[PDB]
């Protein structure tokens, strides 16, 4: 039992080191590399979206003309935006682009609805806006009609 | 933080400002100058605070410096300034046109170098000591241009010295440009055109 | 506030449904009602003319 | 002394799963909430300006 004790130690010294079998080196290399509150944090990615009332001042020679994409992992390529699902299914297997990953469905004779994973687009009035997407549907049952 | 992730703006909150684009510019701490044995993070010589600046040695060769931060994202119109001010001391550089050439990367959609569009430097005759000394450069995009950054240059020719950079700034100015207005053009035009 | 509506109605009754690329983008350029009074202004002189 | 000991390892194991009396298995999911610096950052609220 002793032994089973001291082994646990050990373990929770891996486990916070974040791998099995680590040191106590690779430990306080782990809580390092995390980000507090007061340390840092990247700006590298920030999946998601901004909302607009936090964007106090923006600069007008910054001000350009680019139209970018909307929504995330709009193509479909990672199992984000169709979690929890039974109708729809992340496939790393059909896709045009890498890594080939679309949107699978079992169509049992029903409804089937499909939302965006990333929370609601701010639109107002006017502000037009384009939609498009590249659809297939194979071995089609579907009653032909509207 | 990248355009894709900004969905909508506000017009009361749009001004005229003109901040500075690069991350940690003027070199005041130890980030931009990561995993490099050819330039290094001094804090004892520089203007301001920690006085933290570039060091760097010319061993008869080339050099180069990337900043820390990524991309920035540049697009065509929007004309661009850049400026620095840049030292050498002890330069026992070959006396020559070229060696200290601040300029940027200007990378492709998919991140290519298309050109070195200089925005300052020494002239020819690299030899000799300097002081703290502002090179303007003021930089229009051609097209196909999208991501952007400011890349330290120093010409093969040159064969020593210690060079320094501080006050690193590459801004966005300008106004808003005319064709982003909806038939403002066209009808301000054609009113002119019609008188 | 706007979502991507991906629905396959109910009359349907089989077959399996890819989808990829997706792209909703905001479109346009800067509308004429944003900048101050130049509509009033620019209006004003074509009808003075 | 042993006891506390022991008692004190479980506390620790705990301790890392965030609440008392839990399991190692709470402990990797805490250690999987926890977030580094190559971990994606959620967009959600980012209060401030």
């Amino acid at each position: 039992d002793l032994a089973d004790a001291f082994q646990a130690v050990a373990n929770l010294i891996d486990a916070i080191a974040g791998e099995v079998g680590s040191s106590l080196a690779d430990a306080i290399a782990k809580l390092a590399t995390f980000l507090t509150e007061l340390s840092p944090l990247n700006a590298g990615m920030l999946f998601g979206l901004i909302g607009t009332n936090h964007l106090p001042l923006l600069s007008v020679s910054h001000i350009a003309n680019i139209n970018p994409e909307l929504l995330v992992n709009a193509g479909f390529d990672s199992d984000v935006s169709v979690v929890d699902n039974p109708y729809w299914d992340w496939d790393g297997t059909v896709g045009r682009t890498a890594p080939l990953g679309a949107v699978k469905v079992v169509a049992d004779g029903t409804i089937k609805d499909l939302l965006s994973g990333p929370d609601a687009i701010p639109v107002v009035e006017g502000q037009k806006l384009n939609v498009s997407a590249w659809l297939k549907y194979s071995g089609l049952v579907a009653g032909a009609g509207a | 933080i990248g355009t894709n992730h900004l969905p909508l703006l506000s017009v009361s909150h749009i001004a005229n400002i003109n901040p500075e684009l690069l991350v940690n510019a003027g070199f005041d701490s130890d980030v931009s100058v990561v995993d490099n044995p050819y330039w290094d993070w001094d804090g004892t010589v520089g203007r301001t605070a920690p006085l933290g600046a570039v060091k760097v040695v010319a061993d008869g060769t080339i050099k180069d410096l990337l900043s820390g931060p990524d991309a920035i994202p540049v697009v065509e119109g929007q004309k661009l300034n850049v400026s620095a001010w840049l030292k050498y001391s002890g330069l026992v550089a070959g006396a020559g046109a070229g060696s200290i050439r601040l300029s940027g990367t200007a990378y492709s959609a998919d991140g290519e170098v298309v050109a070195y569009p200089d925005f300052g430097g020494i002239p020819d005759g690299a030899s000799g000591t300097s002081d703290w000394t502002q090179v303007t450069g003021q930089y229009v995009v051609p097209a196909g241009v999208t991501q952007f950054r400011l890349r330290l240059s120093v010409r093969e020719n040159a064969t020593g010295g210690t060079v320094w950079f501080d006050d690193c700034s590459v801004k966005k100015a300008g106004l808003l440009p005319q064709g982003l207005v909806d038939g403002l053009v066209q009808a301000l035009s054609d009113l002119l055109t019609w008188l």
